[PDB]
Parts: C-alpha cells; structure tokens; sequence
C-alpha cells in the first residue's frame, strides 16, 4: 500500500516557474515509475510526464518537453515537479500517481492517485 | 632422403671386442649422431654423441669401455670386455630437422 | 579477482555451520594478454579500473579494522571484552547458541540490538582506558 | 559471561549496491569492433570463484529483485551512448510523394517508393513507417520526435554481460533445478562473477535464452492474480529459422550521410519464420501439463493469440543481422487443449524500450537477412475470471524487465557484514 | 570532520573518533583524459591510506597498536612547558598546544620509541 | 638424478582413447621438455611427440599429428599422453624420456627414459 | 620496495636501522607516463595488501603490529644451533634466511601454537 | 635458553619465478601491441656489501624470453597467407644468364615460371617440389613487416626486483661481489643467430668464457668480446620482386644484371687480435688451442645463418675458424623454419635491389672436443639469449623474519 500527498502553492502568478511536491510512503525501494498528471477543468485528463526514480532518467509529453522538469529525491523519499513558463490555460487539477510495473497487454496503469491539488494562474 | 640403417644382429664370446656400424643416408653425410642402449626390460641407457670428426661425448655414469669413431658416413661403436649385462638392443638416433630419426634397431648377444 | 575480497569470500566460506565450528574455520582461515588490436589502452582503463576495485577493498578492510581497535580489540580476530551482557540479550541460554544456530538466525536476532552493544562496547572500552 | 567480536564471520544482509559490468575477453578481443553490447567494461577473472556452501537456505525473490532494474538501466544508457554519435535525421521530416511498388506480389508488398524535394529524390519505406497526411505522406514520427538512424558501422547482436559485485559484496546463486523463484532455495551457492547474461529484445518469445535443467519451470509472483506476467522456461530449447526473402541497396544521400534503402534485387516477398511441429506440440505439451500441475488436472488449458495493444507486443519483436521484425504469432498459439510458417513484416522506424523519446532508424541491410535462433522461454498472461471453467494463456510481454528478469531469476546481491558479536564465557583480564 | 577543532581540549579528548574515522576516507584522447583522471582520483585515495597505515605504524612502535587514547610510560620532563595538569587540560585549544610543543616532537618520539623497547627487551 | 615412471592401460580395444601418465622425480622447476616415444614389435623407434614443460608448447610427429595431444599437470608434476583413434598397428612399447637441454653439434638426445609399457590391441 | 638499502649488513645494524626507520598535458610521451604510473600504483596497492597480511600474521602471532615482537616458544637445538655472537654480529640477514629456510613452516607452526596456549591460560586465570 | 622473536621490516629476499610482461620502445618488426611503452626513471639502488650468489645456466627468465620470442613470431605470422596451393609439381631448370646454385620452375595454378634456391627445392624422381610443402604448412611473410630486432627490456611486475651484477670478473655463475636492485633491463636485442652473437652487449675488461661445466664437453661455451669485429655483408643481385594472383604471392622475377653469390669479409687483423685473446683466455680453467669449422648437422648449426634486411644468409664460417694455436661464401635460402620446430615454415618473401647490412660481431659459440679443437656450435636460442640475461634474477623480497634472541615476552 502506497500513500501520496501531493502539495504546493494553491495561487500562482502568470509567467513564472509553479513548483509541485509530492511525497510518496511505502512504495517500493526501487523501480518505481512516479508520474505527474493534469486534468484542466472542462477538459480530458493529460498525462504531464514521468519519473523512473531509480535510473533517473525522465519522460515528459511531447508538447511540454520544453516547459516541465521533473526531479526526486530518495533519501526524503519525495518528487518534485516544475512547470517553468505557465501560461493561462495551465490551470488545473494536479495529481501524482505511481504507474504499475506489471503490463498487462500494452497497458501503463497509475493505482494510487494523490487527492489533487488544484493550481488556478491569475494575476 | 633421411633414414638410419645398421645390421639386424651381431654377437661376439664374452671378452671379444664387438663392432656396431650406424649408417646414415646420402643427404646424412657429416650428421652428429646419439647411441642408446637397452638392456632387455629395462629403461633404455645413454650411451654418447658421437660427430663425424671424431669428438665423442662421455656420459657420466656410463662405462669407458664404450668407445666410437667416424668414417665418413660410418659411424663405428666398439665394445670391449664384454659381460652378460652388453647384451641388449642398441640403435642410434640423430636430429636432422625438427623430426627424430631413430635405428631400427640391432640385437647383441653374447656367448 | 585477487585482494581483499577473496578474503571476505573466504569468510563466507561456511555460512550453516556450527557456530563452534565457524570460528575454528576463522581462525584457520586468518592466515601477459595477446593484445590483439587496440588492447593496450584499454588494458589501461581497465587496470585503473581494477585498482580502485583494489582499493575499494583494502578502504573496507581498513574501516572494519579501524571499528575493531575503536573498542579493546586492536587487530585479533578473535577478541575479548570486559562489558557484561545483560539478561534482555536472549536470555535463553548458550548451550543452544553456540551448538544450534549458524550465524545467520544469531545476526537476524541480534541486528535490532547491534547498536547499543557496539555503544556500550565503546563506551566499556574508553571509561577502562580513563580509569587506567 | 560476557560479550566477545568475532571479526571475520559469514553475515548477509539483503542490500542493493551498483554493479559493474564485465565483458568477456572473447567477446571482444577476437573480432567484434564498434559494437554497443561491449565497451570498457573489466574483462572477467579467468575461473569465477564458486564455492558451494552447505546446510544454508535463503530467501529469494526476483519480483523484488534489484539486478533486473540495475541491468536495464544500464542496457537504456549504454544504448543512448552507442546511439548519440550517429547523426540525426531531422531534415528528413518533409512531405513525401509515394506510390506503391507492384514489381512483384508474394500478402501485399506494402513497400512505398517516395520521392522528396531536398534541394527529387527516391526512397524506398514500408506501410507501417510512413503514415498518409491528408497521396502525400509523412514518417510516423518526425513532428514530434527527434528521429535518429543507426551509425552505419555498429551491429546489433548480443553478446554475453557478466555482473560481479564490488569489493564486499557477494551475488547468491540458487544451484536447484527446482525452483520457481520465490521463497526459500534450499541450495545457494556464492559467486563474485554472474554466468553469460545476453541483452537480447524479444516479445512473446526469448531467443538466446538460457535452457532450464529438469523439467519446464513455470514463475510468477501471484498465479492466482490476473494481472501479474508469467514467465515459461523450457527444458529443450526450440529452432526458429526466419529470413527476409528481399536484398536492398543503400544510396548515400546527403543532408551527415543520410543511408536510404534502394530497389530490391529482383523478387519481392514479406519475410517468414518457421518452425518445426512436433517440437512446438510436444513443448506445449510440457507447459500445459506443468500449468495443469499448478492449476489442477480438471482444469482446461486453452490458448489464444495476442489481444492487441501496440504492435511491439501483439506480434513477436527482435532484431536480426541488424534489421528489425515484428513477426506475428497468431497461429503458434491456436489450439484448445483437454484433460509452423510465420509471416511477417518490417518496421525500419522503431520505439526500443517503449518510451516517447528519440527513435531510432535501422540502417538498410544488404542481400538476404536469416537466422537461426533458441526459443527457450515464453511470456504469458492468464486470462481473466465465472470459476473453474478453463484457463486462456494468450501471450503478452513487452516489458523488457520482464524479459531480463528470466536470465537474472537466479541471483541475489548480498552484502557481507563480518564484525558480528556474541556472548561467551570470557573475560579480559 | 574537524568537528570541535578549535574547542577545550577535553571536548576534542572525548570526540576523537570522528576525526580518526574521517582520515581514512574510449575515443583515444578522452580515454587518454579518463586514465589520466584515474591516476589522480587512484594516486590521492592510495597516498591518503598510506598515510594512514604509516601513522598506524607509528603507533604500533609505541604502546599503542591502534587504540586511541593511548598510554606510555616515559616520564614529562619539565622542559617542555612545564604547567598546571588541569590548566593545560582545560585552557589551551590543541592547535596553540602543538605549536608550543612543535619544537619537542621528535625527542618525544625517540623517547617513547627507546621506553617501548627497553620494556619489551628487559622482559 | 631424474626417474620416470609410467602407467596406463595394458589393453585397449580399438577405435577408442589411449591414455598414459608418467611420473617424474628430480626434474627441474621448468625449462624442461618432456617427450614421448614408441617402438612397434619387430620395427624401429619412432618419436610420438614433446611438451615444453615451461610454456606448454606441444609439438608431434606430423605422421600422427591430428591424433594424439600430450598435457602436462605441474602441480602433480605429471604429464599425460592421450592417442585417438588406436588402431591394431599402435600397439607397441611406450616411453617418456626428457629431452636433452644442451645441444651438442645439433643433437637434441634423451638422457633418461622410463622402463617402458606395453600397449596391445587384440579382438 | 624501498628498505633494501640495509641489506648486506650486520643483524644488529639492521635492526638498529629497522627499529629507528600538478602535471599538465602538455607533457611530450604521454602514454609512457600514464603506464608507468599504472604500474607505480599497481606497485603501491600490492605493497599496502603485503602490509595487511602480514599485520595479520603478525595479529595471528600475538603481536598485532610492532617490529621487534618477543614470543615464548624455546629456540629448539635442531634449528642450526650456533654461538649467538657470531649469528648476531658478523654474518648478514640473507645469508641466515637461506640457512633457516627450510625450518621456518615449523617455527611459524610452532609460535601459533604458543600463542595460543597463551592466550588460553591466560583467559584461564 | 634462547627463544625466537619476529623482526618484521628485515630486508629479506628469495629467488622465485614470476611473469615478467614486456618492455619497449618502438611504437604499436615484432607485433609490439602487447608490449608497453618504456619512458621510465630506472631507480638503479646499488646495494652496498650484498653478496648475491647468481647463476646463469638455470635461470627461468630465459625460458620466459624465448617464449615470448616464439609467442611473437606466431602472432606476426597469424595474420599473413598460407602456401598450400604451392604444393604442385616443378618443371626446373638451370640459369646461367656457385654456378648452378638458382633454379628457374615452372608451375600450372588455375602456368608461370619463378625463381627458386637449390637448398630450397628438392627434386621427385628435371622435376622437383618444395623442400616440405605438405609435412609443414608453409606461410609466407607479410611484406610491410620486417624482422629488424627491436630492443626489448624486461621488467618485473609488482612485488617482485631484478639484481643486476655490475662486476667485471663474472663468469655468469658463483657468488657476485657487486650487486644492484632495478626494475627495468637493458635493451636486450632479440637477434637470431649461430656461431655469432651479432650486436650483442659487450663486456668490459679482458674477453670473457663461461659454461656450465667446462670439464664436460657438452655444455655450451659462451665467449662475450670487448672490442666488436665489424662485419658489413650485403647480398650483390638486383632481386625482381613477382606477384602473383591465386591471396597475394610474393616470388623472384629474372635477375637484373649478373649472377652472383652473396659474400662477405671480415676485418683480418682485428678479427685475428680479438681471436689471440679469446685463445690468452681458454688457456686457463698450455696445451694446443684448434679452431677447426662446423662439424656436421643440419644447415642451421653448419653455418652462420642469420637475417639481415628481410634476407636469411646461411653463411660458409670454415676460414672463420681456421686458425691453429677474411671472405666468407654466405649461401642464401629463402624456405625456413624457426625455433627447431615442425609444421611451421616461413618463405621470406624477396626484397628488391641490393642489400647491405653492417654490424658488430660480439659474441661466440664454441664446443670443446674429447679426448683442443673449438669448433663452433649451437642453434640452442636459449644459449644466445644467455648472453645479455647473464646477470639478471628476478627475486621476491621478503620481510618477514626470525631470530634467536633472548627475551620472555610474559
Ligand atoms: C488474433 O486472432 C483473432 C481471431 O480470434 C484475429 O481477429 C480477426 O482478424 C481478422 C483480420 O486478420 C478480422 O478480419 C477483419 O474483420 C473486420 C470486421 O469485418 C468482419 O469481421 C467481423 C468480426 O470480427 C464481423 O462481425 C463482420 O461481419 C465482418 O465479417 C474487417 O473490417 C477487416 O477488414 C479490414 O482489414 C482487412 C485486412 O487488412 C482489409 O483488407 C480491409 O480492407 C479492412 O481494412 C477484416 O476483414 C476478423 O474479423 C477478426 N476476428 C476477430 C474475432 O477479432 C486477429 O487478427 C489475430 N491477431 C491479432 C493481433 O489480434
Ligand atoms: C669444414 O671443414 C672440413 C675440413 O676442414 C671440410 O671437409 C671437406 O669438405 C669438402 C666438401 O664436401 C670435401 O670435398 C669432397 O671431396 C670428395 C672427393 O671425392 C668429393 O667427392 C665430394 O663431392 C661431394 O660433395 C659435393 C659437395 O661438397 C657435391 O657437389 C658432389 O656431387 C659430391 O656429392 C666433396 O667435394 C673434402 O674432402 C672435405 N675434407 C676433409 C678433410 O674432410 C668441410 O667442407 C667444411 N665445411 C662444412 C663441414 O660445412
Ligand atoms: C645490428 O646493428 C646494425 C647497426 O648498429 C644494424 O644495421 C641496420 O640494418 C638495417 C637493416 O638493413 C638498416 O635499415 C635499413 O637501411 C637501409 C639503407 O639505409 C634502408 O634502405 C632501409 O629502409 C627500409 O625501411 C622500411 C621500413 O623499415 C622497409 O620496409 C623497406 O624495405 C626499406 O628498405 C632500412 O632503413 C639500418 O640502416 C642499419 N643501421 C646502420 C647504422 O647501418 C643491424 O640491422 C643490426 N642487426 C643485425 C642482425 O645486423
Ligand atoms: C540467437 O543466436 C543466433 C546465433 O546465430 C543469432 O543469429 C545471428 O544473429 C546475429 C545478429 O544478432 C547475426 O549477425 C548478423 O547477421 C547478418 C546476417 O547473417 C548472415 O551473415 C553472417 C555474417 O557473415 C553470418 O554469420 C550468418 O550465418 C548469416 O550468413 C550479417 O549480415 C551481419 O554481418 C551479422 O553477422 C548472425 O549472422 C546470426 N546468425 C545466424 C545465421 O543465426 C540470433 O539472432 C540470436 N537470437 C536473437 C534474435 O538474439
Ligand atoms: C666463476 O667464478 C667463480 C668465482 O668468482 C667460481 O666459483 C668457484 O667455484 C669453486 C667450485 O667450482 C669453489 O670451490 C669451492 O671450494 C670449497 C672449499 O675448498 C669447496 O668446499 C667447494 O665444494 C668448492 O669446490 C670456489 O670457492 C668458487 N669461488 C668462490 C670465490 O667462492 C666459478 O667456478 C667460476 N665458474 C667458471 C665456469 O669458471
Ligand atoms: C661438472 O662437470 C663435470 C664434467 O663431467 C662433472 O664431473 C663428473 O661427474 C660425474 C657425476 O655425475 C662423475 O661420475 C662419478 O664420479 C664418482 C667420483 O666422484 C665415481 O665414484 C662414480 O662412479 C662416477 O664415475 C665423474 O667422475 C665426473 N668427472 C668426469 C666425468 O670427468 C660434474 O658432474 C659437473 N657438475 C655438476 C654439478 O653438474
Ligand atoms: C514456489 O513454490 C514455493 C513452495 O514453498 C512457494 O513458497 C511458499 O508456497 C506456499 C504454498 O505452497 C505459500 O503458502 C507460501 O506463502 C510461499 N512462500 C513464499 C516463499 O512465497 C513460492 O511462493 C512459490 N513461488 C511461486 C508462486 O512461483
Ligand atoms: C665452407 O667453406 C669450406 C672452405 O672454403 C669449403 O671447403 C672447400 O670445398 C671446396 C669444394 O669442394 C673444395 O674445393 C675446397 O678444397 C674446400 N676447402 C678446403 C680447405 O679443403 C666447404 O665446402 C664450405 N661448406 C659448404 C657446405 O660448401
Ligand atoms: C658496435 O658496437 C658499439 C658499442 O661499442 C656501438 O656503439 C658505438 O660505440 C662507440 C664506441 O664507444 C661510440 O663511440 C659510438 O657513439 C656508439 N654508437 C654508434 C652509433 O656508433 C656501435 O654502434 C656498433 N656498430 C654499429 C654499426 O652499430
Ligand atoms: C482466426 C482468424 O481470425 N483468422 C484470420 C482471419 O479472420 C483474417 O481475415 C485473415 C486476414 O484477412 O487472417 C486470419
Ligand atoms: C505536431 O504535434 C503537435 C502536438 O505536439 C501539434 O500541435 C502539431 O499540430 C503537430 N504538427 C504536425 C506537423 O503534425
Ligand atoms: C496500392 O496498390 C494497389 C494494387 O495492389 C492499388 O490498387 C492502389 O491504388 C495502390 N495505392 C496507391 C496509393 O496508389
Ligand atoms: C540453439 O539450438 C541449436 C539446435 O541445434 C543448438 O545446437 C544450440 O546449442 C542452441 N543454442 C545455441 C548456443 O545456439
Ligand atoms: C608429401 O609428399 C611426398 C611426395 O609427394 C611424400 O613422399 C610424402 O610422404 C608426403 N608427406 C606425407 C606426410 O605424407
Ligand atoms: C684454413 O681454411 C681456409 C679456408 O678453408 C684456408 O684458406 C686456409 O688455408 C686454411 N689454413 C690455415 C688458415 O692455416
């Protein structure tokens, strides 16, 4: 059982770098995949990118590869996220996940969720 | 080509002097050859290197009644003062490339 | 393949054996490459490499050692010390520890208490050289 | 009493430390020059320092293992490098003129010959590489991807990988023929150095893989449990002999030697694997009596082939002589059991490791492509569950951790901590 | 690392563990850079555990052998700044010390070196 | 003062593996060559073959090259003929002798054989 | 290496003697340097690994480190008995080695025995 | 009532055998990959009042020396062209354009004719084949690699020293007075010869003998000179070098110019006084003093076959050795087999125009006789390679030490 709280600031200015954290309790001691995903509101979910804490190599989506930067830190057990440059349209319901390991038929799952920590860009 | 020949069997009376005669091939001319011995059912003895200028090689250990000398592509192994013991197999052997050559072999009995 | 880590496999050399019989084993157990195309250099990456494996090893060995003299051991492997073993250190009697049980069970129920022991180890050894 | 040190004991404790890697000195001191499957890594000691150990059982796990992830991580990084120096072909995202070739028909030919403006020029491609834009077409991946083609000189072939762990440290070995993989082993063995490990990619399928003493092992951390993979080792490895009935030219087209594939040397046909029945149907045998084994002898064994999902994991992926098929298993895994020419295609535009980052482009591969490999272990996923009516194997993968995890099912990096202590009867004076 | 350095000399007395245990802490040219690299990194490590298996040895002539707060038997002759026991124990940080007996060492060292050795050859 | 002795099988079928190990005493540390002769019944000597007991370099009669394979083991200070393909024209009597080491008027001699073993091939 | 110079001399000079006891890359040759180097520290590292072991013989033998270590097993007479006068002030410590070469193994058996009788009787009381 | 004591830190050492790797000097002639670069500071110790007993004839360095030389001759050879399809029969006949000596042979190959040595062929009974084309597996030389010997050092690995002997007086065994401890060796020349030690190291003070045993006239006898006879040989034909296609051949064309046999001189008067010395020296260890020529055996002990320039001279020594107590008609073969082994056969490919090689003579090979007469000797390359490892021995240092003195402990 793996436990997430997600955290940061809840109002953020147009057109600076929004900051994210999330700790993680009882994941595994290695392997795991940490993901950020967004959904904006009165639109569909969209996965944001990906963490393998382990390697630590990143994955981010196409279309923000240029915006985002995603870090983690194993001794405090925890992953941060920075969205540099946010726009207007960046306002959203965030979430970080844990995708599985297991694969089944060409399929990434995220079974545990954090509760979502909404981030609204106004000036 | 290169092969050794010397006579199947020889024997002399016991106190005789006995000849042993090594012949080597044309191409064989002036090659240094080795005489061995070998009692019957025993380890096989060294005898001596023996050239064909003469100079032979005394192993220690080994009897001073052996003796040898060369003439052209003869080379002469004497015995004296024989006893029942001589009797044996004797062969000489040479190296003439990476390959040994060795007698076929020569019975001496002694009566 | 050669160092120090040749000795801690030796140490591994009997892992279920008796406890008895584990420190007898200790205590007997105390004492031109073809370079076909372009090898040379590589043999030399490759040598810095096994240096500092070598060095990895002997930095291991001396910390181990350097935590052994910490406390009144100096350099024996086997060792002897004047702190006394409480009752809350299983109890039970030793018959059982030193005939029964390898290593392994021993280190599995001793690993939540290893600390205050090596604690009170050190602190038994520094107030016995003061009071000295 | 008292308590005594004992500086020089057997002690483990289950921790994780990097590992360095270990080429064989054959491997790469005979003949293999620029090749990713071997770099600086140490040349293995002549003979590993096995010693058997006796009376000791300990606990292993592969589904929390530590060597798989280690030995992945480094298989993406050692990729990366042989792949960074090779250059980029971000010029060639462009529209592109096509039209089908129909010189010969095996099964369609599906081939493309494109013609694109660098200042007409023709290339030769396939129908799953390029995608119609709306005839004009476009490579799968270029808007949003930062495309890449192989170095021309490199090969991909495997090539064995010893793991040793640092000074310190030791690697466990389960020496049982019997065992599934979880649990207690009763045998274990200690080494210094792993044995031949082989970076293979393969779905479905394992080629190379390393044959399992005894009978067919079957491995899963949860057989109950749908979701988790199931990993099949067989004892009698199986022939698979595939070839790409096709020869191709490379044009050198500049852009940074641009290599684009030509016209194939007469006929054209999609490529074909085959394997042989009997062996097919007597493996299968063993596994389903072995599933039976774990499963009951009333239950139905039934199989299937793959649900769908991608293309890199319905069909069987690997790479041969440097060119990589996708080659579908639709029909070895067709038959309803109770108490084989395969065709296939090409993709020459590739997502190795499945990630969204760069992609990389196989080089074109001249004359006629065959190999001949080792079907040794099977990656299956339990059908879903209605109770006790049959049980449906369709096969799945597709994680390559999964694939790595059979090779490395064996070991376990141990840490040796020998300053234990203990009580005695002993005092100093 | 240094810890208490510059503190009464009976706090560093009682901290000398942490000071004792942290002393003992391709493509042609690049690979060229790389061995070059190694033989610093190599030669720095070797010369620091040299270093240290020498003042072991040093030890190891006295009586010694390892432990830390060791004990001998050579009498203090007053000539080397004779003063209160406590003053000495409780004032002076030990860097003014050794610079005030910087001047001493080596007499210090021969005597312990003689003591040690006429103990163990009148035995 | 070197003594060689030797030993094996006294029978042997034909269409199998010969093998014979002869022991030495007093030899050298290395250096040495150790060969292995045979003299058929009724026929002369001919050599079989030699090992460098130092570099292990093996050498055989070219008549019987793609046959035989002569291995020495140091730590026994052993050395072992194996002879392929036995026929029912190898049977013979078999010495091991060390090769001379000096030379003399190019002659390379064996100063000390071994007592000879019999090999037979019979139905 | 290093300690060779008091070779050749008498046992009690020796043991008097032994009780006392940034580069760029421009430089031309470079691939000489770095061997050497490898080899100097391949040198150092086997030093410091003979050090070790023979502290642990030392350790074995009861005497931990130290040089001049005192043991209590008896100089048997079979050991090349001699007037200790000559053995300690004329011959050379090479030439006593290759005379007791071949008892060593017994007297290394011999002083691991003593050692620990002693460190039995002396745990004993 | 003495009792043993341990002295850790005495300067103890043993003889012992080890691996000792390589040094050179040239860049990765000899294979070279597998030897290391030598740009050292050599730490020449020179021990003080260190009495070192050495030898010379039961050294395992000189072992180690020859297997590296034949190591690196096999590698050399590895990658070059086999001479199997050579095994064809010959149509000879002589040349006239040492009067018959050369050989002109047609062969059919799918039809050429090419140049052969009559030491090289041997005629099947007009017509004749190669000297062993089917007994060794005869390959030849690949042309960019020369046999130009490249100086060689040994080294010993860590942990182990090599003790030089700087005394003059020293015939290679018995004890050595002056002793030093080094690292590295001089640049030994791995040279191939016999009868002549060519451009060896030479010794100082008076001309220097050494044997095993003297007495027994079978041990070789190993002289070492102190001033070098100069020898300059050259081989007079405008060699044609001839390729051809099977995979390339490499054989003799037509000779340009004259036909004539390669000879050589050698300084009569200093070779005369370097030969009264080495007879002032056999005196000791009054009676007559020959010097007769090789007697007997095969032609690599007959002559004093040596390479020079890619060329292998086997070369008449008889008026070497003539005098009772100067030109030489080198005969030139190109078929060789090294090392006294078998199944192994080299071809020396030609080297074109006239060659001229010019070198020290610093060392002789010489035999006693029963009964005197020094007829040459040797071809044993172990004996040549104990000429410059004479004072060498690669020793362990051991530490460890005990003695008996008088203490209790407690
Ligand atoms: C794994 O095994 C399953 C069988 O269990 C295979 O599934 C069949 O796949 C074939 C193609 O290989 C399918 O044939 C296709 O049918 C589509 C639907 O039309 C018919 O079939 C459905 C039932 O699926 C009926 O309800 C309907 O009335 C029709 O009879 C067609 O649209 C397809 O046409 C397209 O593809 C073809 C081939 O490329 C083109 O020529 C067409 O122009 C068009 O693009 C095709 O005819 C069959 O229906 C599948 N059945 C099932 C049960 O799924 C899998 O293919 C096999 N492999 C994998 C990876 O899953
Ligand atoms: C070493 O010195 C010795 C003596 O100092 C020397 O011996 C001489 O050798 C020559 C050459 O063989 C001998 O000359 C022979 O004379 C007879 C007389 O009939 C000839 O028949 C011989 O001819 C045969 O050999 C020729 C080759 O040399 C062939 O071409 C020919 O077809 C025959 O087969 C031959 O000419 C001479 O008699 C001896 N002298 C003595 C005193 O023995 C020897 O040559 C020197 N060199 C060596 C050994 O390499
Ligand atoms: C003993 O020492 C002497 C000198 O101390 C030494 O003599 C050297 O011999 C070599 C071989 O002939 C000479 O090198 C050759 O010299 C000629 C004429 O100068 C050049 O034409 C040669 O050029 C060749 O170089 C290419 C690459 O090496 C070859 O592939 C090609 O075939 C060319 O022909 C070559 O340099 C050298 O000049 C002399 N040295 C002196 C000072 O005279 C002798 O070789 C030593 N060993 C022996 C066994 O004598
Ligand atoms: C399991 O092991 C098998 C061992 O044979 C693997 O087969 C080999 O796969 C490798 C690539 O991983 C091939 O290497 C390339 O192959 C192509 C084509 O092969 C032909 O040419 C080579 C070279 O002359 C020759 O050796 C083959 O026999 C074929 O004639 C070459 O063009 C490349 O140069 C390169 O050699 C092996 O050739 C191929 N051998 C065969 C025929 O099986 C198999 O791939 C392994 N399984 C997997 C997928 O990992
Ligand atoms: C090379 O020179 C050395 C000396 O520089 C020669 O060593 C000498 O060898 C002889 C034996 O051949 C030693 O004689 C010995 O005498 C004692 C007492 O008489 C006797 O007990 C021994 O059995 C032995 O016969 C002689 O002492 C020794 N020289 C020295 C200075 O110790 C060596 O023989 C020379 N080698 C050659 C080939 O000339
Ligand atoms: C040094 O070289 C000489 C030259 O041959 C060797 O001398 C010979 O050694 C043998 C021993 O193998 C002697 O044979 C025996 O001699 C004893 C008397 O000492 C005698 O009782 C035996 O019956 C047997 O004949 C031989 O006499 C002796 N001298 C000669 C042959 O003239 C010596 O062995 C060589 N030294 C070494 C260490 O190799
Ligand atoms: C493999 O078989 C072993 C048999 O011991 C399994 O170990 C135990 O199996 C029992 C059921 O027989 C379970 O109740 C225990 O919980 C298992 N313990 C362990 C070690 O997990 C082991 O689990 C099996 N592994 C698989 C499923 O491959
Ligand atoms: C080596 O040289 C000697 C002397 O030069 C050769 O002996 C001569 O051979 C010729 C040819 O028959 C005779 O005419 C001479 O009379 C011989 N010389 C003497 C002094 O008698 C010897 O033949 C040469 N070696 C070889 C193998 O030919
Ligand atoms: C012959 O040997 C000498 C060694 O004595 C070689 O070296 C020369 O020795 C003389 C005598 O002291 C020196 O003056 C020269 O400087 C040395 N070197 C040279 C290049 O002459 C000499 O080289 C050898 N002969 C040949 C041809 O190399
Ligand atoms: C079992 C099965 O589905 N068979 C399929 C068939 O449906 C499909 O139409 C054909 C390709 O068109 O390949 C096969
Ligand atoms: C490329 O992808 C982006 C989304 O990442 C999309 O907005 C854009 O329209 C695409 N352009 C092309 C050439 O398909
Ligand atoms: C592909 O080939 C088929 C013939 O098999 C043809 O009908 C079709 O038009 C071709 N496609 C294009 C885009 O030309
Ligand atoms: C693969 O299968 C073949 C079948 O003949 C077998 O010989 C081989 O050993 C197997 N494994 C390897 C090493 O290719
Ligand atoms: C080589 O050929 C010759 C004649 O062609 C023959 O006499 C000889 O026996 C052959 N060698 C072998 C080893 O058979
Ligand atoms: C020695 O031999 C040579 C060559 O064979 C000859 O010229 C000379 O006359 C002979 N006699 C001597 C040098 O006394």
């Amino acid at each position: 059982q793996v436990q997430l709280q997600e955290s940061g600031p809840g109002l953020v200015k147009p057109s600076e770098t929004l900051s994210l954290t999330c700790a993680v309790s009882g994941g595994s001691i290695s392997g795991n995949y940490w993901s950020w995903i967004r959904q904006s509101p009165g639109k569909g979910l969209e996965w944001i990118g990906h963490i393998n804490d382990y390697s630590g190599r990143t994955d981010y989506n196409p279309s923000l590869k240029s915006r985002v930067t995603i870090s983690t830190d194993t001794s405090t057990n925890q992953f941060f996220l920075t969205l540099s440059s946010v726009s207007a349209a960046d306002t959203a319901v965030y979430y970080c996940a844990r995708r599985d390991t297991d694969f089944w038929r060409g399929i990434y799952v995220f079974e545990f969720w954090g509760q979502g920590v909404l981030v609204t860009v106004s000036s | 080509q290169s092969v050794l020949t010397q006579s199947p069997s020889a024997s002399a009376s016991l106190g005789a002097s006995v000849k042993l005669t090594c012949t080597l091939s044309s191409g064989l001319r002036s090659y240094t050859i080795a005489w061995y011995q070998r009692q019957r059912g025993q380890a096989p003895r060294f005898l001596l290197r023996l050239d064909s200028v003469g100079s032979h090689t005394k192993v220690d250990g080994i009897p001073d009644r052996f003796s040898g000398s060369s003439s052209g592509t003869e080379r002469y192994l004497t015995i004296s003062n024989l006893q029942s013991e001589d009797e044996a197999d004797y062969f000489c052997q040479t190296w003439t490339t990476g390959i040994y050559i060795f007698g076929g072999g020569t019975r001496l009995s002694v009566l | 393949a050669v160092g120090i880590g040749a000795v801690f496999l030796g140490f591994l050399g009997a892992a279920g054996s008796t406890m008895g019989a584990a420190s007898m084993t200790l205590t007997v157990q105390a004492r031109r490459a073809p370079e076909a195309q372009q090898h040379l250099l590589k043999l030399t990456v490759w040598g810095i490499k096994q240096l500092q494996a070598r060095v990895l090893a002997v930095e291991r060995y001396l910390r181990d050692q350097q935590l052994l003299g910490i406390w009144g051991c100096s350099g024996k492997l086997i060792c002897c010390t004047n702190v006394p073993w409480n009752s809350s250190w299983s109890n039970r009697n030793l018959s059982e520890i030193w005939d029964n049980m390898t290593w392994l069970q021993w280190d599995k129920e001793i690993s939540n208490y290893t600390q205050i022991i090596y604690g009170l180890l050190e602190e038994s050894q520094n107030q016995q050289e003061k009071n000295e | 009493l008292w308590v005594t040190v004992y500086y020089g004991v057997p002690v483990w404790k289950d921790a994780e430390t990097t590992l360095f890697c270990a080429s064989d000195a054959k491997a790469y001191e005979t003949k293999k020059h620029n090749v990713w499957a071997t770099h600086a890594c140490v040349p293995t000691d002549p003979n590993p320092q096995e010693i058997h150990l006796e009376n000791v059982t300990e606990e292993f796990n592969m589904w929390k293992n530590n060597m798989v992830e280690q030995m992945h991580t480094d298989i993406i990084s050692l990729w990366d490098q042989s792949l960074k120096p090779c250059v980029k072909l971000t010029p060639l995202c462009v529209t592109l003129q096509c039209t089908n070739v129909t010189n010969n028909i095996t099964m369609r030919g599906e081939l493309k010959n494109c013609s694109f403006n660098m200042t007409k020029v023709y290339s030769l491609f396939y129908r799953l590489d390029v995608v119609q834009i709306n005839k004009e077409y476009r490579l799968i991946n270029c808007n949003t991807s930062a495309i890449t083609q192989a170095c021309p000189k490199v090969s991909f072939e495997p090539i064995p990988i010893h793991y040793c762990a640092p000074a310190g440290f030791a690697i466990l070995k389960c020496k049982d023929k019997k065992f599934n993989g979880t649990g207690p082993c009763p045998s274990v063995s200690t080494v210094q150095c792993t044995h031949g490990i082989k970076p293979v990619v393969s779905t479905q399928l394992l080629l190379n893989g390393s044959l399992a003493e005894e009978e067919v092992m079957i491995r899963s951390e949860n057989i109950t449990n749908n979701a988790k993979n199931i990993l099949v080792q067989f004892n009698t490895p199986v022939q698979i002999n595939c070839t790409r009935p096709n020869n191709n030219t490379r044009k050198s087209i500049r852009i940074q030697a641009f290599y684009a594939t030509g016209d194939i040397i007469g006929d054209i046909r999609q490529a074909h694997c085959n394997v042989s029945k009997a062996t097919w149907n007597e493996t299968l045998g063993k596994v389903v009596k072995q599933l039976r084994k774990h499963f009951g002898n009333n239950t139905i064994i039934r199989f299937a082939n793959s649900s769908g999902g991608d293309l890199e994991v319905t069909t069987h992926s690997f790479n041969c002589g440097g060119e990589f098929f996708y080659c579908n298993t639709s029909g070895l895994f067709n038959s309803t059991w109770i108490s084989i020419t395969l065709p296939c295609r090409i993709k020459q535009i590739i997502n190795m490791w499945q990630r969204i980052g760069q992609a990389m482009y196989a080089p074109p591969i001249q004359g006629v492509i065959r190999c001949v490999s080792n079907i040794t272990g099977l990656i299956l996923t339990r059908d879903g569950g209605t109770n006790s009516t049959t049980e449906t194997f369709r096969p799945g993968g597709g994680d390559m951790r999964d694939n790595w995890r059979s090779e490395l099912y064996k070991y376990k990096v141990v840490k040796i901590e020998p300053l234990g202590v203990a009580p005695t009867r002993c005092k100093r004076r």
